[PDB]
């Protein structure tokens, strides 16, 4: 029950306010409104109430549809029937799934930025909604990206996390729409360590993202949804402890700061100080976040807000978390809470946002977004830990010790236009932008370390102590300013009632000046062409054809020393997609290839016999293809049980023909299930899941022995446990039980000749206290 | 391990000797920072120094060094180490010509080499900069690398010896021709004068 006051107006502008007001996305269509008005609505009444009583004399029906509502004008005769009619929307980056109950989302702007259903989007997107986070415990984004149909989290050490899909490392992230600067694989920035406090929901759209991303890598991109202030008071208070020393602690607060509730705001704060399965291991993490919305009018909207992370580890490991044979070329065999890492050895990683946002909604339905944005990603490592072939016969090691510090400023702006268009007695939608993006690296790297000893006699029981080096003075610099321009345009033609076709693209300007030589770019289309046609109420069958290129480094350059063209590929995609249950259910089916374009590789030839002078290592181009398909399920299976399942089966082969990324598996299979109890059991909710994954190796060179060696990981399950009980309305409390037929596993197949184990059984208790 | 070879023979003067590695070619390399190039410029460093301060002890000595070599075939011949015989002195001289042709042999097979970085004059010079760049560019293993540079430079080093040492030989050559064409002048005059 809110406060709503909206006067007698356009039907149209009505719903739009009133979206704002109820903190509810209303979608209708702008040809079904065009010559109606609204009556007018004052005081404290419940949505419900309001909207009824809104559209009186209008002949407007409402669709409650949770966190949604669709408005429709329903006429006399059989209405002819459209499912992907263009429809007005009240929130630009989709349906909130806070309190929604489900599995599956809503609304999601995430593809093309215009605001589709999962349905109407021509492309492989899924979502983990806020539900699934807080039933299965996911506070950060390697437990989502864990918990995320098709992706692959390998690790290199304690600290260094990546992602795959679809044969391909994913190097994008996106946080409110606006793309963050290409993360370097090895450069750890922090966003691989975002911490779900501050979030609503993730999205990852998978295969060739680049008409909203511009330039970056193959296999998806994640969207990271904010959470936002709201026009009615609602916070929360949660403790956690679990295995090996885990605490945690998170406050939320949201709601008006002024009586006409013109201004609002929303505060999170949350804090997290860990042990681990793993020796002398211990992180600490805070979390800070803060928003406010200015109404400046009924139309425009002012958003100002910050975002503060700083992860901090001691004991961090290096390579992976030992290596995989001794100086012999023997395979070593330790307990998984080996830890290689020296005490204080730390991959420190921060993140910094200030953003602000402006938003209009124009008289003929079509809203205008600016959005401007100061981002921080640094780090500052010194490493330190037992490297190389170890342990020696009399049970010796050696530590390696190397220090990184850098840090990236960015500066972004993007300005945007959305809004329905006729064209021969027919609704579509049109997007037009505009994105400039100014960044700068610095970094320093000492390897040339004074007097220092790096010998360790016991290796076997290495507890990570050792001295600290006299790191020296930097051995190489980084100083590196990039300059990135954009301009996209999509249209959404709505074409016969079950034929939506999707035609646009972007046009990228990349530079890059520093230490190096100067990287120019002028003119590099993305092209976008996507079809959706309705089968029937229950199916549509889709069909895209989308691109990505990343502009390659100063140091991927041929013999000529000329640099590489970008590593650029491009997704075909066939599908079917089901929509159950008024949207509350969600299936789809899909078959994928993902063709690829000047993957470097090294030129051997040229390497072993260098000609030129101004190139000593160079590269050559090659191409490579995934072929694959992908099978889900969200939502609604009965109606308080839940689920978000899917299938994965890939292969990517290079130009010879042989299998590369073979550490991640051909065959993935995830599903994840909860079911709330009726009745006198109302306050209990229970739930569970379980993970699969097929053979996954890795070519290892073994130096004592002089022989290349095939590292493998045998198919696996992990199955996980939930329980929730609500004590009173205010208060409940929650168990997770992770890995819970505790299987050894590794996260790190070979990489630096070293090898990780995947967490232990684990447990994790929390209590929540709603105000 | 690197051996001088005062002694003649087919290896070169100063060689390199590594293991033998299967990993020359790596199908991927992680992205990110290269853990090995501390540790590859601190064995770099080890082994630049043995290499330079065994060439640099050879050029300081390199008249008795050669003399020695040329005395250790001249005694295997059966020839006694000082030479005052027309016999002996042409036998020696044989020798000398022997030694500064093989030296020659070995130095046209280096130097007819073809041309990369690894073979210019002023690769020694170049050597750690391109080595460095080689580790930062590849983020692999510095271990073939190294192997490679200092091949190169045993090869590089040898080089300068052998050029040096047929300047030698050519010296010791032409006094043995002016020791013999007097030798001859003087057995000529006296057996006129015994007539």
């Amino acid at each position: 029950e809110v406060e709503f006051d909206i006067p007698p107006q356009a039907l149209g502008s009505a719903l739009q306010e009133f979206g704002r007001q109820a903190d509810i996305q209303v979608l209708y269509r702008p040809e079904e409104v065009r010559n109606k008005r609204s009556s007018a609505i004052k005081g404290k009444l419940e949505p419900n109430q309001a909207i009824t009583e809104l559209l009186r004399g209008t002949g407007a029906s409402v669709d409650f549809q949770g966190n949604a509502i669709t408005i429709s004008v329903a006429e006399a005769a059989d209405s002819s029937v459209d499912l992907g009619a263009t429809m007005i929307t009240s929130n630009q980056l989709g349906t909130i799934t806070e309190d929604s109950g489900s599995y599956t989302p809503g609304t999601i702007a995430t593809a093309t930025r215009l605001v589709l259903t999962p349905r109407e989007t021509p492309q492989s997107i899924t979502v983990v909604t806020r539900q699934n986070m807080d039933d299965f415990g996911l506070n950060n984004i390697d437990d989502v990206m864990r918990h995320t149909p098709g992706i692959t989290v390998s690790a290199y050490d304690t600290d260094r996390n990546n992602y795959y899909a679809r044969g391909f490392s994913i190097n994008n992230f996106q946080y409110d729409g606006i793309p963050s600067t290409a993360r370097n694989v090895g450069y750890s920035a922090g966003n691989t360590l975002s911490d779900m406090a501050i979030y609503d929901r993730v999205e990852v759209l998978k295969g060739a993202t680049g008409l909203l991303t511009g330039a970056g890598s193959l296999g998806a991109t994640i969207n990271l949804i904010r959470k936002k202030p709201t026009h009615e008071f609602k916070g929360h208070v949660e403790l956690g402890a679990g295995s090996w020393d885990n605490y945690r602690s998170e406050l939320d607060v949201s709601g008006p700061l002024t009586e006409s509730g013109n201004v609002r705001g929303r505060a999170v704060a949350a804090y997290q100080d860990k042990h681990s399965f793993m020796d002398h291991y211990e992180r600490k993490t805070s979390v800070y976040y803060g928003i406010l919305e200015f109404d400046l009018n009924p139309d425009t909207m002012l958003t100002v807000g910050a975002d503060y992370q700083d992860n901090d580890p001691k004991g961090s490991g290096w390579s992976g978390s030992f290596p995989l044979f001794d100086s012999q070329g023997n395979r070593n065999d330790v307990s998984r809470s080996f830890n290689n890492g020296a005490k204080w050895s730390s991959w420190e990683q921060y993140t910094r946002t200030v953003f602000a946002n402006l938003e209009h909604n124009f008289a003929n339905g079509w809203v205008g977004k600016v959005q401007l944005d100061h981002k921080i990603n640094g780090y500052h490592a010194p490493l330190g830990a037992i490297m190389g072939d170890w342990p020696a016969p009399d049970n010796s090691a050696k530590i390696v010790a190397q220090k990184y510090t850098g840090e990236t400023k960015s500066n972004s702006l993007d300005i945007y236009l959305t809004g329905p268009f006729q064209f021969l007695g027919r609704e579509h939608e049109l997007v037009v932008g505009t994105s400039a993006s100014f960044s700068h690296w610095e970094g320093k790297s000492y390897w040339n370390l004074r007097n220092y000893d790096n010998t360790t006699d016991d290796f076997i029981n290495w507890d990570g102590d050792i001295g600290k080096p006299d790191w020296g003075t930097p051995s190489q610099y980084i100083d590196d300013k990039t300059r990135q321009l954009g301009s996209y345009m999509t249209a959404r033609f709505n074409v016969t009632d079950d034929l939506n076709l999707f035609l646009g693209g972007r046009v990228v300007d990349y530079r890059v000046t520093g230490l190096n030589p100067t990287i120019r770019e002028s003119g590099r289309f993305i092209p976008y062409v996507g079809a959706v046609y309705d089968l029937n109420d229950t199916y549509s069958v889709y069909a895209s054809y989308t691109d990505i290129f990343m502009p390659q480094d100063s140091w991927y350059r041929d013999s000529s020393n000329k640099l590489l063209e970008p590593d650029e590929g491009q997704n075909y995609e066939i599908g079917i997609k089901g929509e159950y249950l008024d949207g509350r259910l969600n299936t789809s089916l899909a078959y994928f290839e993902i063709h690829e374009e000047n993957r470097a590789e090294e030129d051997a030839l040229y390497n072993s016999k260098p000609t030129n002078p101004a190139i000593t290592y160079a590269y050559k181009g090659i191409k490579a293809k995934t072929k694959g398909y992908e099978a889900e399920i969200s939502g609604e299976l009965a109606p308080g049980w839940q689920v978000q399942a899917g299938y994965t089966h890939k292969i990517i082969r290079d130009d010879s023909g042989k299998k590369v990324s073979t550490w991640e598996p051909q065959d993935q299979l995830s599903l994840y299930t909860s079911y709330k109890f009726k009745g006198a059991l109302d306050k209990l909710t229970v739930g569970g899941g379980a993970r699969w994954q097929g053979k996954s190796w890795q070519m290892v060179y073994n130096n004592p022995r002089s022989r290349w060696e095939k590292f493998s990981q045998e198919d696996y399950w992990l199955v996980d446990l939930m329980a929730r009980y609500q004590i009173t309305d205010k208060l409940s409390a929650s168990v997770n039980v992770n890995n819970v037929f505790d299987k050894t596993y590794y996260t790190n197949i070979g990489f630096y000749t070293s090898a990780s184990y995947g967490d232990p059984r684990n447990l994790m208790f929390s209590t929540r206290w709603d105000f | 391990m690197v051996i001088t070879h005062v002694q003649g023979g087919g290896r070169d003067i100063i060689q390199y000797i590594p293991a033998r590695s299967s990993y020359g070619t790596p199908p991927f390399v992680p992205p990110g920072p290269s853990p090995y190039v501390g540790t590859g410029m601190q064995e770099y460093r080890k082994l630049r120094s043995t290499l330079d301060k065994s060439h640099s002890e050879l050029k300081k000595n390199l008249k008795n060094e050669t003399l020695k070599e040329v005395d250790e075939l001249k005694s295997e011949a059966g020839l006694p180490g000082k030479a005052v015989s027309a016999n002996d002195i042409r036998d020696e001289k044989s020798i000398v010509d022997a030694l500064m042709d093989a030296k020659a042999k070995s130095l046209k097979a280096i130097e007819d080499r073809p041309a990369n970085l690894y073979t210019a004059s002023d690769f020694p010079q170049k050597s750690e900069s391109m080595y460095q760049s080689q580790l930062l560019a590849s983020r692999k293993f510095y271990g073939e690398f190294l192997d490679r540079h200092m091949s190169e430079l045993a090869k590089a080093y040898s080089a300068d010896i052998y050029k040096a040492q047929i300047a030698i030989l050519k010296q010791t050559s032409q006094e043995l021709e002016n020791k013999a064409r007097s030798l001859e002048a003087e057995a000529q005059r006296a057996a006129a004068e015994v007539e």
